[PDB]
């Protein structure tokens, strides 16, 4: 899921982080009242959209820029008039841009010190580490390349929560002098407890930083979520923005089906993520590009079966589908029931290639083969993709 | 050590299981096959339905009493993902020999705790959770694999992906090399075994001749099971190993369907688990339907496929 700037930022401001203090405006009357309640000496006025590169995007009002910085309320206020309700296009949106609904009233706060800090689960040690970097500012990956010496790590015991020395060492380590470094180990232990506290699989800082005035500020942040804990998280789940996501992948969230939109023309139907992967890795072997990813989970039902067909043939970048099942759990049987009751709805406009083993695979083939639907067998994996290319120019 | 338990992996034809979840719905179907397959179910737990009898066979209301009352030495769960972690950690506390844990959905961190609590600890080893469970073909079966796909015989399989553990069994079953034991360690990102803990069973198992690794996107299980291959099977007595990595074509900074399977932060990518295994000695297949063909073709280059007359 997918958070906007003052969801995130208040997420964090809630549970004792400090970020720039702000307001959330859905009109530029309230983006002017909330630049006068802030009181600060410089504001920054943010439209909320999802995708980068805000600073040099246009609004189809005309006006130029996403963040704007300005010392007088008024200006909020009028800038404001020309961004909410427009669509701001930047190099991350497609050409017609997304709607701006709201934007973010901050009070401006100049960097001093930038540093990189992020907390989650260890995949080599058991448990949360904190990972951190004096070089802040820039994709951690940029750092472990050219700098692997200046990345640090703290290993954390889960049940023994976050120690104030470890605490202390890392804010040393990312640079924080004297009282700094008493607020930035206080805030690091903040973030930790906020981390455990939302099911996050990765709270990121960057910059983690100070202001001249003294001050220990998050700057800018990403947080990423446990899709397997939204039982537990329904609140946080609630605001996820799906307004910039491909609708496909909308449509498949609606029934909780495992989809990932591709650059490609062939659709893959598959039961498990380890095949659907390797669905896509041989078609792409045999010439091929997959349209998508597609995971229907072990415990799929009939309805999710005949919803995911759907997508796939309403999708108009999709000119064949490969189903390619291998049912333990899951019985082949109903994924033949939900193909032959999506298509008696609707014409077969692409080849379909299918590939079913496993679990019942004799009354799901009888099934298939009795819908009287024109369906291309195939053999095995290899056969499957290979067909598969073969039906599309 | 935690590493102690590892024995327990080598399910056979005197295993006794208990089913946690057993009153469910595929808790009810998979004990119904289970007992067709002629696995050992005993028994099985569902709290507040101790006293009752499923299937013919008692249902407890503690894992403790189960075990003491059928004498079981694994347990399998169908329990879902808001208590499967609780119906994990119940079981460690009994000292179950053996946990399978089926349960796709477990938050993260529940799993991160029980990890805390299993590594100090050598009474119980956990496969799983997220996982299709372990076969010892034609001795004992537990989980949902498919079971008329497999053949007893030379291939111990380890695998983050059931779908492709059946693939992998279905590959080895066609050209006659069967299967030793079959462990799938599951998607998720915090298990209960990895690579390393299956192979080293299968390098010390005279069942199995060859080994098929089968990984995936994300973490750095299969790199540190290639760091084990190279200290443990190099030598006359090197096992051939197999291996497929899938996700060569996934897409970075995203779950592909596995909570585990994900390129996050530059770390996790196939093409360096390729690389890690290649360097460790193993035969990486290029194409997933190529693995029965491929350890074939390592047994046969061996002379590990004459006739004896
Ligand atoms: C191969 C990868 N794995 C998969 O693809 C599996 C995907 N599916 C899942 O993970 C599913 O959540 C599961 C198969 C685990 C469960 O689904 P299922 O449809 O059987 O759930 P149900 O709600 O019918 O059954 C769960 C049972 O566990 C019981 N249960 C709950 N907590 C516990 C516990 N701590 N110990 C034992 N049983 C428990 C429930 O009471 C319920 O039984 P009941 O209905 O008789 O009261
Ligand atoms: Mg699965
Ligand atoms: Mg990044």
């Amino acid at each position: 899921m997918n958070l906007q700037e003052y969801q995130s930022k208040k997420l964090m401001s809630d549970n004792g982080v400090k970020v720039q203090r702000f307001f959330v405006a859905d009109t530029a009357n309230e983006a002017l009242e909330a630049a006068k309640r802030l009181n600060a000496k410089e504001i920054v006025l943010k439209a909320q959209i999802l995708a980068g590169g805000r600073g040099k995007g246009v609004f189809s009002s005309g006006l130029k820029g996403g963040v704007h910085l300005t010392k007088d309320p008024e200006v909020v206020g009028q800038l404001a008039k020309q961004m909410i309700g427009y669509n701001l296009a930047t190099k991350q949106t497609p050409k017609e841009g997304v709607k701006v609904n709201k934007v973010m009233v901050a009070e401006a706060l100049d960097i001093s010190r930038e540093t990189y800090l992020a907390i989650l689960m260890d995949r080599s040690c058991n448990g949360p580490v904190l990972v951190g970097s004096p070089q802040g500012g820039v994709d951690i990956e940029e750092v472990a390349a050219s700098n692997p010496e200046l990345i640090f790590k703290e290993q954390i015991d889960i049940i023994e929560g976050i120690k104030d020395s470890q605490a202390q060492r890392m804010a040393e380590n990312l640079g924080f002098l004297g009282p700094l470094q008493n607020q930035a180990a206080d805030q690091i232990k903040k973030l930790y407890n906020l981390f455990l506290k939302i099911d996050a699989t990765q709270v990121e800082v960057n910059p983690f930083g100070e202001t001249p005035e003294g001050q220990v500020v998050c700057f800018d942040a990403k947080i990423n979520f446990d899709d397997n804990a939204e039982f537990r998280q329904k609140d946080i789940f609630a605001m996820d923005d799906k307004s910039e996501n491909e609708p496909i992948e909308n449509e498949a969230a609606k029934y909780d089906l495992k989809y990932i939109g591709l650059d490609g023309n062939i659709a893959c139907f598959v039961n498990g993520a380890g095949l659907a992967m390797a669905t896509c890795d041989i078609i792409f072997l045999n010439g091929g590009k997959p349209a998508n990813f597609l995971d229907l989970g072990g415990g799929v039902k009939e309805s999710q079966v005949y919803q995911a067909f759907k997508l796939l043939t309403a999708d108009p970048k999709v000119e064949a589908i490969l189903v390619n099942i291998f049912g333990g759990i899951v019985n082949c049987a109903i994924i033949a029931n939900g193909i032959t009751k999506a298509c008696r709805e609707l014409e077969l406009k692409v080849p379909l290639v299918v590939r079913l083993e496993g679990t019942n695979v004799h009354e799901a083939q009888n099934i298939l083969t009795n819908s009287g639907l024109p369906i291309t067998s195939a053999v095995d994996l290899e056969d499957a993709a290979k067909k598969a290319v073969a039906s599309v120019t | 050590s935690y590493t102690a338990s590892r024995k327990h992996l080598y399910v056979d034809k005197n295993t006794k299981v208990i089913c946690q979840g057993f009153t469910g719905k595929q808790g009810t179907f998979h004990s119904q096959q289970a007992l067709e397959y002629g696995t050992n179910l005993v028994g099985g737990t569902t709290p507040g339905k101790g006293g009752k009898t499923h299937l013919g066979l008692p249902v407890f209301n503690t894992v403790k009493e189960a075990k003491e009352q059928t004498g079981a030495t694994a347990s399998v769960i169908y329990v879902p993902p808001p208590f499967a972690a609780a119906a994990i950690n119940e079981a460690i506390d009994a000292e179950v020999p053996l946990v399978v844990c089926i349960t796709e959905g477990i938050p993260q961190q529940d799993m991160v705790r029980v990890k805390h609590r299993l590594l100090r600890q050598g009474k119980t080893r956990l496969i799983g959770p997220n996982c299709p469970g372990v076969i010892n073909p034609g001795e004992c079966k537990i989980g949902i694999m498919p079971g008329h796909i497999h053949k007893k015989g030379r291939i111990g399989i380890v695998s983050r992906s059931g779908t492709l553990t059946y693939e992998a069994v279905h590959q080895t079953t066609q050209v006659g090399l069967g299967q030793s034991l079959c462990v799938g360690i599951g998607g998720d990102p915090f298990n209960g075994t990895d690579f390393t803990d299956c192979l080293e069973i299968f390098l010390n198992d005279p069942a199995t001749e060859g080994i098929i690794l089968i990984g995936e996107i994300g973490g750095n299980a299969e790199e540190n099971a290639a760091e084990f291959l190279k200290q443990h099977n190099s030598g006359p007595k090197s096992k051939p190993v197999v291996s497929f990595i899938a996700g060569l074509t996934a897409p970075p900074g995203r779950r592909m369907g596995h909570a585990g399977a994900i390129i996050a932060g530059g770390k996790g990518g196939a093409k360096e688990k390729i690389t890690a295994l290649q360097s460790a000695g193993v035969v990486v297949s290029m194409s997933p339907a190529q693995l029965g063909t491929t350890i074939y073709k390592e047994f046969e280059k061996r002379k590990m496929l004459l006739v004896h007359h």
